[PDB]
């Protein structure tokens, strides 16, 4: 596939493709050059350019897996906040789903584990590193995520009254209040909460649950 | 692998994230004490740099080789 | 200073990853120096590791060829000798039992019949153990109490080709299960315990039955919330008397409550999809049963590749667990395309149950040629309430055309609820209107408008019937399979029927019967048996007849492998009648124009106002498939019977011709069958030849399905 | 699917000897494809054989017919018998003839009749030959215990226990008796010497040299009989040193870097023996270097040498006999003496030479 | 109206006449923790407070719940004791 060759032509036709667009290509070139010498100079920005591609290319996994190894070999570098940022938007990516993205469907209610990894990924890189160029949008993510994973939450709840299951609805919308507090999941959810407080005859601890309903409403 | 105008610097994925509404803390009410404060799903209050969305140079960093 | 390659030839039943991987853990691997003088080091070190496959005798041959820049290429060749073989599996000290049944349990083998591949004479260290714990089992359950090995040997012929295996055992005697002695803290239900560890007078000590009743009392106190209990098991033996008393330790944990219940891998169906099925709830004391039922209903949906739960304990909490469902998505629905044979000519269709995740069953499909159109649409809600009830329509409409012409559409509405765990319940109501117009005189559908009142010509092409539908459809089925794709054990049932309310043009009523029983025999389910069925009937209330566009028909793919689709049962009979339309060449002799003055009989299928069908099918894995995905495959030989009549046909009238009215006429047809779920959905694959076959049925041998 | 590596070819050569067979007696069955040490026993103008199974025969030994004949297999069905998996050495002493089994039994029958004289059980598969000398009879089992049987009785006296390691050659080494001590050889490679009348040990040696990282590696067992002339002992192993030992204190004397599983002759001042790569040697008993070195025969699987008339004989795995001539280490002549093979010593005693096929067949050779 | 097919619907503390009886006032939070078991539910809004309740909707036949409450002071001790038979 590759012809055997010195470091620096390998790296110059893998910068080339990268440059034309040519992913797969780019990719196999720099997975040659990172096997063939693992210790010249080019060990990390080998490593940078394979996790950009990788991530390009939607090979997801092996992304990840290349910022597994990044953030281990050298995890003292100037540049960290960009493979930081870059998991945490290889784990927003692969949340989303195409067909039913097209179709209109709200995904919010789906698997959430990715959605809490992006969020984990992403709150490490804005506590760190708030002077970096990422943290802006990585603030923005992070705002849309955590209203992505109180709707889950809320979306739960909703079942758990459907089927008359009033503790888990009570266990439902307080961790919602102890984890997701300031959402709109969360004022949502709230009348969830009185009605299954009221179902089982604690009207005395229902009417806590209405002045906090009254105090906050439009 | 595609031919389109600038596709190798910006994000895949839209910009659906930059229409979610901003957050707001709920009022506790006189004589309670709500547990909002237990979370660790905290967002920082920051005024970093940076841009949001579209424009946005993902293109890794050059090492000084 | 670095190696540029590393290449391995002549390994056979080794992977070479296998081979870097042993080579690795002694430092070499691309990119590292290498040493000469190490080389000895590194070919014994590869030689030192086929000991693990048996080829005692094995070589290894390391060659270096310098490269440019001082990189050198590193190439490894294998001289893979011949395994040892076992000559013998010898057992001494055994008084009660034949060495040669001891051994025939064994997974290792001495001796292989030629008449089948009972095992290898091969030999692996690793099925040793396993065969030494057989062998205890089989002493230690018919009541040795006292057997032990005292020791084994494993040797090996000067010559490197041959393996001997030794194993000393002492019998003991035989001992009598005097009695059970269950004590300790059981958080009441002593009355099921005791009845669990009920024993007879003179009972023999039995290894296997003493695990079986631990564990049984383990899964009643998992039953009740306690599913972290201790149980254990101290016999007293007493070689005195040669009585064994069985003394059980209980001690019931913890009652503990389930705080979440939560599922992983459900990337494209909504999270509701899985939590209607389930029986074990939130906030609730727990039970092994329930949470092992909502696996089960979660197989049988039919959504998932595997289902798998999981229990973890809240840390910091002594009292409460979580519930982890993890789920691998199944790509539901199916599609198919094509173009017609010989203008524009094409065919559609798509199902979709689960469609985008929200648990729908939708269905489109549709054709359009010259000759005719023909399109459907179906939607179902498998919870249209929370408890169940179903709710659900379809329509469709048809358009054939010759001359010959049959315009068709229709409605339906369909809401089913369930009666139980397993069975379910429906009901409806259906409309249904026909057009019929320049239809060739035959007798069976001649004698159907007669019953109607109408009196066309017998000679003519130029009457026309025009009728109008109402139905009140019911149902009824029983479901208890493993999985929704490839079943394993279980059965399934499906009644369904329909009747004309007062009001409609026609008056009848039908039903059908839909029967699947798998029996496993296999304990993994590999082996499996298939028993199939269907059932049909129907008829006229009144003087009125049933319509010969709803008879039953039989053959295809679907039914009974190995005949053309839809051409068992009665053939027409066509009346001797005008060209009133056209007189083709090379076609239309049947009782046309010219000529042909009686009766004259045909091969054109007709179907009938009854059916039975059956089958007797046998499911073997395929041989050469990695069980990676031998889920996604099957084979089957299967052994079909099928036939079709028509109850009102009267032989006395049209004697000179086959009696249609009689079900003897069994057609039959055996072959293989494979199976494949492709992208596309289910590929079914088939050859069969029909061994038992009647005048004017056509055979077709091999059938592609989708 | 692959094939063995190495095998040398007949080599040929005129024979200036002029052997000849006789005798070609069936047995049996033979022991067929499994490793045991059948071998013949001659005593007085009779001789003795067995047959992997029960079936154990007394030929006279001028024309090799048979003079009585006995089976001691044993039921297991309406119709069916157990066999008796007879894998000892038979020899001979007065009024009684001594076999081993592999179902863990010893056998003792009346040499007039073939009637048992009596039958005890042993810790395990007595694999090693009996050998009897002024005392009990003494056996060497697959346990690595070794046991003393009464001769008259077949009650054991004594026992002793020898380690074994994790994977060993398939077979036992005969003791040798010298001076009322008994010096035998283990499976993890030591040689070790006991007093007959309790076991009670005297010395113990190591001469096992591989000390490998692995099993095979490691695979290192005294397993040939060891051999005492004037006070000394010699000994050998698999992959181990052919050594001389001191009889009284077990210190070595000469290492010489040998391996192999058969047996070697002592004469004079020299020794023969067959290598694991089936060479053929001889070297001095002063510190065992070379005499000659006879090296043609690679992996054909000789059998155990014997010396006739001053000519080393040897079989193979082809049914070929091989004679070689201390003269000059030349083939002096060759027959084919069997179809099958051998895989057992020959024996030779009184100018009379026999050895018996892998197919359970006695020839005599001369 | 009619309605032919619901589950059993389980939910909360599981009580029993026998551990209702064993608490007792003065009772540190552990010792009614190890013999009640821990709560599913709570009191979030400020206050010492475990609710045990005892929910069981067998079917169509009805339903039955007892209620039992328990407030303790700032210090983890048992105050005030009130169970309430079924609805």
């Amino acid at each position: 596939e590759v012809p055997d060759n010195p470091p620096n032509e390998i790296y110059a036709t893998a910068q080339q493709k990268l440059q034309d667009g040519n992913w797969r290509q780019a990719i196999t070139q720099l997975e040659a050059l990172d096997n063939r010498y693992p210790f010249g100079p080019y060990s990390q920005q080998v490593q940078l350019d394979l996790i950009y591609a990788y991530y390009k290319n939607a090979d997801l996994p092996l992304a990840q897996a290349a910022i597994d190894r990044f953030i281990r070999l050298n995890p003292t570098h100037p540049n960290i906040d960009y493979v930081m940022y870059m998991r945490g938007l290889t784990n927003m990516a692969l949340d989303d789903s195409a067909l039913q993205g097209f179709f209109g469907v709200d995904r919010s209610d789906r698997d959430p584990q990715h959605a809490r990894a992006a969020f984990s990924d992403f709150s490490k890189l804005v506590r760190g590193y708030p002077n970096s160029q990422y943290t802006t949008d990585a603030t923005k993510r992070l705002v849309f995520l955590k209203d992505r994973l109180a709707k889950y939450e809320y979306s739960v709840a909703e079942y758990y009254t459907e089927r008359g299951a009033w503790v888990a609805v009570v266990n439902r919308v307080e961790g919602m209040l102890r984890d997701y507090p300031d959402t709109q999941a969360t004022r949502d959810a709230l009348p969830l909460m009185e009605n299954a407080y009221r179902q089982m005859q604690m009207n005395a601890q229902a009417e806590k649950v209405a002045k906090i309903i009254a105090a906050n409403s439009s | 692998c595609s031919s389109d105008s600038r596709y190798k610097r910006q994000v895949s994925g839209d910009e659906a994230y930059l229409e979610a509404a901003p957050l707001a803390e709920l009022h506790a009410p006189a004589g309670m004490i709500l547990p909002v404060t237990s979370g660790d799903y905290a967002i920082p209050v920051t005024n970093g740099s940076g841009a949001v969305g579209k424009a946005l140079d993902i293109r890794p960093p050059a090492q000084p080789l | 200073p670095t190696i540029a390659s590393i290449t391995f030839s002549g390994n056979k039943s080794v992977k070479d990853d296998m081979l870097k991987q042993n080579l690795e853990a002694s430092g070499v691997r691309v990119g590292e120096s290498l040493d000469r003088t190490t080389i000895a080091d590194i070919e014994k070190g590869l030689e030192d590791f086929y000991y693990s496959v048996g080829k005692y005798s094995a070589s290894v041959k390391a060659v270096v060829t310098p490269l440019p820049r001082n990189r050198v290429d590193l190439k490894l060749v294998f001289q893979e000798g011949v395994s040892a073989e076992i000559q013998q599996i010898n057992i001494v000290g055994n008084h009660a039992f034949t060495t040669d049944e001891l051994i025939s349990h064994f997974q290792l083998r001495d001796e292989v019949p030629w008449w089948n591949v009972v095992g290898d004479r091969k030999y692996q260290k690793q099925k040793l153990a396993g065969d030494l714990e057989t062998l205890r089992s089989y002493y230690l359950d018919r009541g040795y109490a006292r057997f032990n090995i005292d020791s084994t040997q494993v040797s090996l012929t000067p010559d490197k080709k041959g393996i001997y295996v030794t194993v000393n055992i002492t019998e003991g005697d035989q001992y009598k299960l005097s009695g059970v002695e269950v004590s300790g803290n059981l958080a009441g239900h002593s009355a099921e315990i005791e009845q669990l560890t009920k024993i007879e007078p003179g009972e023999l000590y039995n290894g296997t039955k003493v695990t079986k009743m631990e564990d049984d009392i383990k899964k009643l106190l998992g039953r009740y919330g306690y599913a972290y209990p201790r149980v254990q098991s101290m016999p007293e033996i007493n070689d005195a008397d040669k009585t064994v008393k069985l003394r059980v330790n209980v001690d019931a944990g913890n009652r503990f409550y389930v705080r979440k219940i939560r599922f992983e891998g459900n990337d494209t169906s909504k999270d509701a999809v899985l939590r209607r099925e389930m029986r074990q709830m939130e906030g609730a004391w727990l039970g092994s049963d329930l949470v092992d039922q909502g696996k089960e209903r979660l197989n049988r949906l039919g959504f998932f590749e595997t289902v798998d739960t999981d229990t973890q304990r809240v840390p910091g909490s002594p009292d409460q667990v979580d519930v982890v469902y993890k789920v691998k998505e199944r790509n539901t629905g199916s599609f198919n395309f094509g173009i017609g044979y010989g203008g524009v000519s094409f065919q559609a269709g798509v199902q979709q149950d689960n469609w985008l995740g929200t648990g729908y069953a939708v269905g489109i499909n549709g054709t359009k040629n010259d000759y005719q159109t023909y399109a459907e649409l179906s939607v179902t809600n498998p919870y249209f309430t929370v408890d169940g009830v179903s709710l659900g329509g379809r329509l469709f409409y048809n358009d054939f055309q010759a001359d010959y012409t049959n315009k068709s559409y229709g409605t339906d509405v369909t809401l089913g609820f369930p009666i139980n765990e397993y069975n379910s319940l429906r009901a409806g109501l259906g409309y249904v209107h026909n057009s019929l117009s320049n239809m060739q005189p035959q007798v069976a559908m001649w004698r159907y408008l007669y019953s109607m009142g109408e009196h066309p010509s017998t000679s003519d092409q130029d009457n026309s019937f025009k009728t109008d539908d109402f139905t009140f459809n019911y149902g009824w089925t029983y479901n208890k399979l493993d999985r929704g794709y490839f079943p394993t054990d279980g059965s399934r049932v499906n009644l369904t029927g329909k009747v004309t309310i007062p009001g409609s043009d026609n008056e009848y009523y039908k039903v059908t019967l839909d029967t699947a029983t798998y029996v496993p025999i296999d304990d993994d389910h590999k082996w499996v048996v298939l028993g199939r069925t269907r059932w049909g009937y129907g008829d006229g209330l009144g003087g009125k007849e049933m319509p010969f566009y709803e008879n039953f028909y039989a053959g295809g793919s679907s039914t009974v492998r190995g005949f053309q689709s839809n051409t068992i049962g009665p053939k027409a009979v066509y009346f001797p009648h005008q060209a009133s339309n056209y007189d083709p060449d090379y076609d239309y002799e049947c009782a046309t124009q010219d000529g042909a003055k009686d009766l004259c009989k045909s091969d054109d299928a007709v179907g009938g106002n009854a059916m039975a069908v059956a089958s007797l099918e046998f499911i073997t894995p395929t041989p050469f498939i990695s069980d990676k995905y031998a889920n996604s495959v099957r084979t089957s030989f299967f052994w079909d019977m099928g036939t079709v009549w028509d109850t009102n046909w009267d032989s006395s009238q049209y004697s000179g011709y086959p009696d249609y009215s009689d079900p003897s006429n069994i057609r039959m047809s055996a072959g293989i069958a494979l199976q494949w779920m492709s992208p596309l959905g289910p590929l079914v694959f088939s050859y069969a030849q029909p061994f038992k076959k009647y005048d004017g049925d056509k055979a077709e041998q091999f059938q592609f399905n989708i | 699917e692959e094939d063995v590596v190495k095998m040398s070819p007949l080599p040929t050569v005129e024979n200036q000897f002029t052997p000849t067979t006789a005798w070609s007696t069936s047995v049996g069955s033979g022991i067929g494809n499994f490793y045991s040490n059948l071998h013949p026993a001659l005593a007085d103008n009779v001789v003795y054989a067995a047959d992997r199974a029960g079936l154990v025969k007394a030929l006279n030994a001028d024309d090799g017919k048979e003079i009585w004949s006995v089976s001691l297999a044993e039921k297991d069905g309406w119709f069916s018998k157990e066999p008796a998996l007879l894998s000892g050495g038979v020899t001979v002493s007065g009024g009684h003839v001594y076999i081993g089994s592999e179902k863990a039994q010893v056998y003792a029958l009346n040499t007039s009749d073939g009637t048992v004289a009596w039958q005890t059980k042993v810790a395990g598969e007595a694999l090693s030959r009996p050998v009897v000398s002024d005392g009990l009879v003494l056996i060497h089992t697959s346990n690595g215990q070794l046991q003393a049987l009464n001769e008259a009785d077949g009650a054991v006296k004594w026992t002793v226990n020898l380690d074994m390691p994790s994977l060993s050659l398939r077979g036992e080494s005969a003791p040798t008796t010298a001076f009322g001590a008994a010096v035998v050889g283990g499976d993890n490679g030591r040689v070790s010497a006991v007093l007959m009348e309790q076991g009670q040990m005297i010395w113990q040696q190591r001469i096992s040299q591989a000390t490998g990282s692995t099993e095979i590696d490691r695979l290192s067992d005294v397993d040939t009989t060891p051999v005492v002339v004037n006070g000394v002992v010699f000994a050998l192993a698999y992959n181990g040193n052919l050594t001389a030992l001191d009889l009284r204190s077990g210190q070595i004397m000469w290492k010489r870097e040998l391996g192999s599983v058969n047996d070697f002759i002592v004469d004079g001042n020299r020794i023969y023996l067959v290598d694991q790569n089936d060479r053929v040697m001889a070297l001095t008993i002063d510190g065992g270097v070379t005499l000659w070195t006879q090296s043609d025969l690679l992996h054909r699987l000789l059998t155990s040498p014997v010396l006739y008339n001053g000519n080393l004989v040897v079989g193979d795995s082809e049914g070929y006999l091989h004679w070689i001539n201390v003269e000059d280490g030349r083939f002096v002549a060759q027959q084919k003496v069997d179809s099958s093979g051998f895989q057992t010593e020959p024996v030779a005693a009184d100018g009379k030479l026999l050895i018996q096929a892998k197919d359970g067949t006695v020839y005599s050779i001369t | 109206e009619r309605v032919v097919y619901r589950p059993d619907i389980n939910q909360g503390n599981y009580l029993t006449a026998n551990d209702v009886s064993k608490i007792r006032v003065g009772m540190t939070q552990q010792q009614v923790a190890y013999a009640l078991g821990t709560p599913l539910m709570s009191d979030p809004f400020g206050t010492n407070t475990w609710f045990y309740v005892f929910r069981q909707q067998p079917g169509h036949e009805g339903v039955t719940q007892q209620t039992l409450t328990l407030t303790f002071n700032s210090s983890g001790v048992l105050t005030n004791i009130d169970n309430k038979p079924a609805l």
